[PDB]
RNA sequence: ACUCGUGCCCCGUGUGGCGAAAGGGAAGCCGGUUAAUAUUCCGGCACCUGGAUGUGGGUUUUGCGCGGCAACGCAACUGAA
């Protein structure tokens, strides 16, 4: 919650992430994703599609409390983002909880 | 992990067969020279069996319970995977990416798919596979 | 297609059936 | 009016019941020979460049058909 | 390059109708001709269609709102009061 | 004892002509 | 060459049915030709965009052209665009699945007593 | 003299209402079994504008409980509704903006619009842009509810009357000046033939009671009794008082 | 269907007309011709609607077509309430 902004910035610095909807689905198909984030105002049909893929590949999903505008800013970018995947956690412990 | 295995049941999303349900015969996670992307080789149902009632006669029962199959190679982006599986020993190496180069080979493959799918349906298993989707 | 269009086709079938009977 | 591509189809057209007449038009300035046959719905035209097949085609037509030669400056 | 000192958008009215009336209409014209950020898709494409109808150019959604603003303070206050009334009593 | 009626609308019966 | 023209029918007014265009004839004259109105493309029944692969005609003209020219080979061939057909299939599957899990959870976890 | 202007309007020849561009009237559904014992839902399909009115309207599609078809209704739009939204109607509906439920199922202080005077007449009260009614109190033993109206008056209504949660969309329309004669003309050109308007004091005695004279003036008191004859009622009818309102208004 | 009209069987919430030679709307173009008509006559070359119908081609040996990842294509390629 409060510390997600802190943990997310660390994964950006050390680990590797993938941004967007088309790439997130490709990551889930390969089976190498460990954690996905879904923004608050994503369309409900898309939101249910992402969650069903996660159930198939057994990866946890965390529901971000902000819009697509501030999910992008939390990643240090200058553009909106509605969903993302994490391929590896670096010096961060975001996978622990 | 991996769910696009060789027994997964999926739904086609685009094309002439949009809305039908298929079983994966062989996954290809790396693109070949043709189709340079993730794709799969599947067999499916084009015309589902018709409805059946306890009051019908044997001759009318057998005439209504018949299936029309098809074979296809599809991009992964045009599939929707489900949580069901259909493991049949009759469909092991029916299609191997070269049957799609000879029309005579396509007919033989579809002839075999019809024979195997028909017996399983009569047995009374995997009813979700043989029931059409309403959308 | 419109109903008058479909009525013509079934009318032809009925005539053909009675004529093929008359032939037989 | 419709165009015919080959010779075999044009011969088959002329062997039809509703074939009324045929005519031959030659344009010497551009060295062309045109064969036209008048049918119920359409007029069919066949265009030839050489002149060694025109007489060969002419004798291959059915004998009951009427063939003219389209004189220059046709009278009203 | 400022090209106008104070009249602003109400410079189309020339020297007519009185100074006080031009100020009052200026307050409502500015807010009804502006763009607003969509609540459903996030882009900055929402304009007024009719006197109480606001539509998004990107995701094609239309919403019922105020006469010259997307939301009114009375409606905003009521939504919170309704939310509190239902929630803190039934939940 | 009376007949069943599946509609709430009454229609004039059919008679010989 | 700069010759003026006249209407060829009794209507002298410029209405939405008095459409004409200029031609030149094999007799070397400037005339007028009376033309119909342009066809309109059919639209998708969900989002309202122009369907690809279907001609734009006046409504009576669709009664003569063949069937394969008036449709595309897919479920909801006409009247839906294909993006909408994709949404219908996915939405129908996901909602139907949640229906089963909600039923099983409600029956088992709450009617065990 | 001759018949005066406000007498001619009851005949209805050039004083009727223009109705070519209006598609339907705004009403609830007819009260039925589903809304008396449970709920049903429908989908908002479009938000439209109909001329002569503020307060945009909403097109909602429901499903028939007894026949295989669907029915399209026309409601008045509350602020915050959008296309693609589910709304619910009945006794067991939830306390969310855009729902329709009987007043017996709402707590005191809630705000509703398009309130039925009696259960089944499909809506009479508070249906204009930026307006609403307020629930004040209940009376369960006899089944009555007290409400407050936009004019400031109090009323008592049976508890089975229906209303829609929220405020009527349309906001503060009357805040900006019309500022031009043409703007007022466009407003009434789609309602009725009532614009412009000549002053009675500028006509001739044959035309209006305020008549003629060598100066423009009325000549007698402008307050007219309640029980007067048609042709005499021109001015302030049955006026309790007159003049600039200084203090607060005691009546509520 | 009638032996032959007579007899059977379904559905039902709703049920008239007049009103536009500028609104909506199936289908024709060029050349010639008379003292005086013509997109109407003559010559050539087309199109629409309605009604009957036979050849060629298409589909089906396990019954109602194939191709393209796809947008879709091809002379056809069952479909009542
Ligand atoms: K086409
Ligand atoms: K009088
Ligand atoms: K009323
Ligand atoms: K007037
Ligand atoms: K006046
Ligand atoms: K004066
Ligand atoms: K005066
Ligand atoms: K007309
Ligand atoms: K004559
Ligand atoms: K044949
Ligand atoms: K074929
Ligand atoms: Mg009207
Ligand atoms: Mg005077
Ligand atoms: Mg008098
Ligand atoms: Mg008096
Ligand atoms: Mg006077
Ligand atoms: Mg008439
Ligand atoms: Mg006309
Ligand atoms: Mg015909
Ligand atoms: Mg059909
Ligand atoms: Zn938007
Ligand atoms: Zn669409």
């Amino acid at each position: 919650a409060q510390s997600i902004g802190a943990k997310l910035a660390l994964v950006i610095k050390s680990g590797k992430v993938v941004l967007g909807y088309r790439s997130t689905l490709k990551a889930l198909r390969s089976g190498k994703a460990k954690l996905i984030l879904i923004a608050a105002n994503t369309p409900p049909l898309r939101k249910s599609e992402l969650e069903y893929y996660s159930m198939m590949s057994k990866t946890p999903v965390h529901h971000y409390s902000g819009t697509n505008i501030e999910l992008g800013t939390a990643c240090g970018k200058l553009f909106r983002c509605s969903t993302m995947a994490i391929l590896d956690a670096g010096d961060s412990d975001i996978l622990a909880d | 992990m991996k769910f696009l295995k060789t027994s997964r049941v999926c739904l086609v999303t685009r094309g002439r067969y949009a809305g039908k349900k298929v079983v994966i015969i062989q996954p290809v996670d790396q693109g070949t020279k043709s189709h340079p992307y993730g794709h799969a080789l599947v067999a499916g149902i084009e015309r589902y069996p018709s409805k059946i009632t306890r009051r019908m006669s044997k001759a009318r029962i057998e005439k209504r319970s018949k299936i029309k199959p098809f074979i296809k190679v599809i991009n992964y982006n045009h599939l929707m995977p489900t949580r069901y599986t259909l493991e049949l020993e009759g469909l092991k190496a029916v299609i191997n990416a070269d049957t799609f180069k000879e029309p005579s080979q396509r007919e033989e493959a579809k002839k075999t798919v019809k024979k195997v799918l028909e017996d399983r349906y009569n047995s009374g298993k995997n009813r979700w596979f043989f029931t059409p989707l309403r959308f | 297609m419109r109903a008058k269009w479909r009525k013509k086709r079934t009318r032809r079938l009925k005539r053909k059936r009675r004529k093929v009977r008359a032939r037989s | 009016p419709q165009e015919v591509s080959d010779i075999k189809k044009f011969i088959e057209i002329c062997r039809r019941k509703d074939a009324s007449s045929a005519r031959i038009k030659k344009n010497p300035k551009t060295q062309q020979i045109k064969f036209k046959v008048r049918c119920q719905r359409f007029l069919y035209t066949l265009v030839l460049k050489d002149s060694d097949k025109a007489e060969k085609l002419k004798q291959s037509l059915p004998p009951n058909l009427q063939i003219k030669d389209v004189p220059k400056r046709n009278k009203r | 390059s400022k090209r106008t000192k104070k009249v602003g958008i109400s410079g189309k009215y020339g020297t007519r109708y009185g100074a006080s009336l031009r100020k009052l209409v200026k307050k409502q014209e500015v807010t009804q001709h502006a763009r607003y950020t969509c609540t459903f898709c996030g882009k900055n494409s929402v304009r007024r269609t009719a006197v109480g109808i606001w539509s998004c150019k990107s995701c094609k959604k239309t919403m019922a709102g105020g006469a010259y603003t997307v939301s009114t303070p009375a409606a905003a206050a009521m939504r919170s009061t309704l939310r509190r009334l239902r929630e803190i009593t039934e939940a | 004892k009376t007949k069943v009626r599946k509609s709430t609308t009454f229609h004039r019966p059919k008679t010989l002509v | 060459a700069p010759t003026r023209v006249t209407y060829r029918r009794r209507n002298p007014y410029n209405t939405t049915s008095n459409r004409t265009r200029v031609i030149k004839t094999p007799g070397g004259q400037l005339r007028v030709l009376h033309i119909k109105k342009r066809g309109t493309a059919p639209k998708c029944g969900d989002c309202g965009i122009k369907l690809p692969g279907i001609p734009a005609l006046r409504p009576r003209e669709y009664a003569t052209i063949s069937k394969p020219k008036k449709t595309v080979q897919r479920a909801y061939g006409g009247s839906r665009c294909g993006n909408c057909v994709r949404d219908r299939i996915i939405r129908a599957f996901l909602i139907e699945e949640q229906k089963i899990v909600k039923k099983v959870l409600k029956e088992q976890s709450q009617a065990e007593k | 003299g001759r018949v005066i202007r406000n007498q001619r309007k009851g005949r209805g020849s050039v004083f009727t209402a223009h109705t070519r561009l209006r598609k339907a009237p705004a009403k609830f559904r007819p009260l039925d079994y589903a809304e008396r014992h449970g709920y049903i839902r429908g989908i908002v399909k479009e938000i439209i504008h109909d001329p002569g009115r503020g307060a945009p309207l909403a097109r909602v599609v429901f499903r028939s409980p007894y026949k295989y078809k669907q029915i399209t209704e026309t409601f008045i739009a509350n602020e915050g509704m959008y296309t693609g939204q589910f709304i619910y109607a009945g006794k067991n509906a939830a306390l969310t903006v855009g729902n329709i439920l009987p007043l017996s199922s709402v707590p005191e202080g809630t705000v509703v619009s398009n309130v039925e005077e009696k259960p089944g007449d499909r809506g009479a009260l508070g249906r204009t842009s930026g307006n609403y009614v307020t629930v004040v109190g209940h009376n369960p033993d006899e089944g009555k509810t007290r409400i407050k109206l936009p004019s400031g008056a109090k009323k008592v209504v049976p508890s089975s009357s229906r209303g829609m949660i929220g405020i009527v969309a349309g906001g503060g329309r009357t805040d900006k000046p019309l500022l031009k004669a043409s703007r007022a003309k466009h407003k009434f050109a789609v309602k009725r033939n009532r614009w412009p308007k000549t002053r009675g004091v500028a006509m001739n005695p044959v035309d209006h009671p305020h008549g003629g004279g060598n100066h423009q003036h009325i000549g007698k008191a402008s307050t007219i009794s309640r029980y007067a004859a048609q042709g005499q009622k021109a001015g302030l009818i049955a006026a309790r008082r007159t003049g600039l309102l200084r203090g607060t208004q005691k009546t509520k």
